[PDB]
């Protein structure tokens, strides 16, 4: 039921893995999406509410910091535009 | 081997209550690495407490920081409430009897206004003594348009 | 129990806040609000008198500094016939 | 009915019902109006005789001013003059 | 769901612009528009916790440099049932 | 409640302008008027303990200078099933 | 009990508070309630010697600032029988 | 009566004390007596605000020279729905 | 909601008015009020991620002080299954 | 076009006249006036984000010596769709 | 069946027993119970006439000092109210 | 799972934190709860001997900095049949 | 097992002789092969903790000196359920 996007970019998928799981394990939330960029390029996409994700992000960046090419960015929108949700997947 | 690692996995989150109590588990405040909640960060937040003040700390200056500290009570600031001028229930004073024991802290929910407590304890409330309300009819004079109507009148 | 209490403020987010203290520290029931004129907003619970009182001590307890503070709380005990027009 | 009027005003109706309350509880008075004069001035109408006008009038005087900001404006009319009936809500 | 947040500011400029900050910042449905009188303009918001707390950040930072600013900004957790006719 | 309030005054008409208070204060019905003797008079206010604990509140702020003065007033918030056949 | 214990007062509401005193003080029985004339209030309690003796302590020593306050104190233990016409 | 009169000690000799003074005040039905551990005692009384009010603070009074001595003279108003299963 | 709130203090006084703050700052349960022993005493609720937060936050920001005040106040976001039993 | 465009000032005099220079300025349709109250007039337009740009720029550089000046003044391309009760 | 109450505070289970031989000793009044408070604390709770229960609490006091942690708390009731009487045995 | 692992500290709130690291670092169930007394309190969870040593060693980490904190944590990677008909 | 190994390199030469090294170094199954990008390669198996870290640091140790290196050796002894679709 959660709409607000937390979402992580990682080179390397070890660290994309490693931030889905401090995802599960932070707060309730669901992954929707695991996309390789290209070129080590690596996004996980989770969906749920606001301070759920705002926890579970902040897991993830605590726990990626260092872990293979290291973590490159988190974000954390929390109301896409009825159209952002196809740049999603759906 | 000789090369120690460094720890990780750091889940526990310290951080500060909004009049300094120590609470722990998770954050969901301004991390230095998480982007999307920079807006509003220093801003003022009157009511109930969400974001601590170790955010306000390390992203913000200390103007803002004592100023939430000042701020954000939850429901009882105790006797600070002194004249409410509806013929004050009160305690005691010009009658006796109940005045027996008048000073000890309520410390919860207020009954009292601090200054039936200082006409009968002559200290002040042990309680918040600075009294927010206090002044209530005392300071008018030049309240008149007192904070700021616009100041159209 | 109709003894009523009633808070004055300027800007209805202290009085809304005192409000919510209203039935969230007392057993009182909120008959209404008004709004004034010029930022004076006020708020108007009924209740037992030593229910009410506590309610307005809370009220004007959270209402204080938040916003623009509080200007005027009272509380009347035994409310009469003829003011219930006028609330 | 008693045509003497006694009207009270104040900032704020805190101390306009305080001398509501003054009123209703002195003497035989009842209340005509309660009404918001703009910009926070509210005042009070209330009609009865004359001895009963001026002690209720009296009670408001004497409890309304240390209420909050207080009284700011009080009066007694005596023989209101017809053509101010339709000022008192017709 | 049912958590208030509510923003107060000088006039409607500031306060159309803390409306559309809570609008874009999270799940929230704007509930009062009050014209409080003497420049003091409301908005009203309800929503999760969480989400009526990052709208509420979004609009106190999207309504103090245009025009004369806000003045109040406050965040219920939960308005009680009694508050309900005031909504 | 099942609080007595209690006034006392030098004279009748004192202590029954000071039951006028107790009863148009606070919801507290009295229950009795006593000449003591000698000039005492004595009246007995029922109701609520903070109604009560109001309304002698009010009396005795009303009647200092009302006929030669006050005497004592007084409240046990439960006077004892005992004391009834005193009332 | 046999044990008499009594007092007055000048003025009926320290009579009644000390009276109040007496029956939760101790386990007592009170059997007299009498106007004496030009104010003196007599309050006349039965029971047991102990009882009697811890009430009437606990109810002069917190009856001596209530109103006007008290006026003696001394309480026989093993009364005669002749203050039978007291009764 | 909702509002709740609530209570520790060191000891329960200020416990019954507290109890004592309760009933000796206010009418506040005893809930509950419970021992927390440790040696603290927890005394919880049901009744009217201004009645829970007068009588901890006759409990706070009467309770802290004896033993060990108080520990929190705290009061609500208002026990919540979801509180009373800890009741 | 499956976020778990969670308290710890010293006392009963302290647990019980920290479940009041609980239970009027958000959509939050009393799962648990239980004596760890010693004097230890715990509270448990249930309730939304950031719903969970403010109220944990308003229950210490009250808790602070009453009695001997906090000891410890943690929050998890998700509960393990396998945890659950503990509940 | 959905674009909004809305400006806040003093007095009806600047009011009127920037709306007039937005209708010189730009294809904007006038869709509210609004007395917000204490001296504070809005005006509110649709139009096309570039025009409604434009006839920003124009209102706010009218009046800044017609009446007592300016009060705000912003640009609004996308409100959202539950905006409109507020427009 | 003296309705006042006698009750002592002791830390440790040994002046509590000594005490409440005192109890008896002194005068022929009952004890209604004994508790375990915690912590080491136990209690004595006796019953009888005002007078018996406060010579019996004194004796109790002044033999209770010396053996053991020595008192914690002595006091008495003399009219229990029917309010605690559910806290001794509804 | 056969190996034991205990997590002993100060406080429920440290013992159910690093409950909750044990279940969510490795496999392993939890067997118990267990408040020793004097506000100890322990977990007894049972698995896999590495399973046991990753999710005690969370633990660990989890509980120094948590409320009371940390006092032991231990691992038995064979209990022996006499100890769990007294576990 | 249902704990999760996995290693990431460049080229797949290092990985898949890595996963040579997992699965005769601990009973672990190996469940995919995963070509990141830009060179990018992981692998990613199933185990028990204990065969997993020896699995993990046997490849690990065994695999730096091939093609370009490693680029990080994970575990996680506590995969969720809800991690596998994205496995």
């Amino acid at each position: 039921m959660g709409i607000a996007l937390g979402m992580i970019e990682t080179r390397g998928l070890v660290p994309a893995i490693e931030a889905a799981d401090a995802m599960t394990k932070a707060a309730e939330v669901r992954l929707i999406g695991r996309e390789f960029v290209g070129g080590g390029y690596v996004t996980v996409l989770v969906r749920g509410e606001t301070g759920a994700v705002n926890a579970a992000v902040r897991a993830g960046a605590d726990a990626c910091e260092r872990v293979g090419d290291g973590l490159v960015a988190a974000h954390i929108i929390a109301r896409p535009h009825r159209e952002v949700e196809p740049a999603l997947g759906n | 081997c000789g090369s120690t690692p460094k720890p990780e996995a750091r889940k526990v989150g310290l951080s500060l209550s909004s009049k300094s109590n120590l609470i722990s588990g998770t954050m969901t405040g301004r991390s230095k690495i998480v982007t999307g909640d920079e807006p509003g960060s220093c801003k003022v937040l009157t009511g109930t407490p969400y974001a601590g003040l170790d955010q306000i700390n390390d992203n913000c200056n200390a103007e803002i920081a004592d100023d939430m500290k000042s701020r954000a009570t939850v429901n009882s600031g105790n006797n600070s409430n002194a004249r409410l001028t509806g013929l004050q229930p009160g305690i005691g004073g010009v009658m006796t009897g109940a005045t027996k024991g008048s000073c000890k802290n309520l410390t919860g929910t207020p009954y009292i206004g601090g200054d039936q407590f200082l006409s009968n304890c002559e200290t002040p409330p042990n309680d918040a003594s600075y009294a927010n309300q206090e002044k209530s009819a005392s300071n008018s004079w030049k309240e008149f348009s007192v904070n700021s109507p616009s100041r159209e009148k």
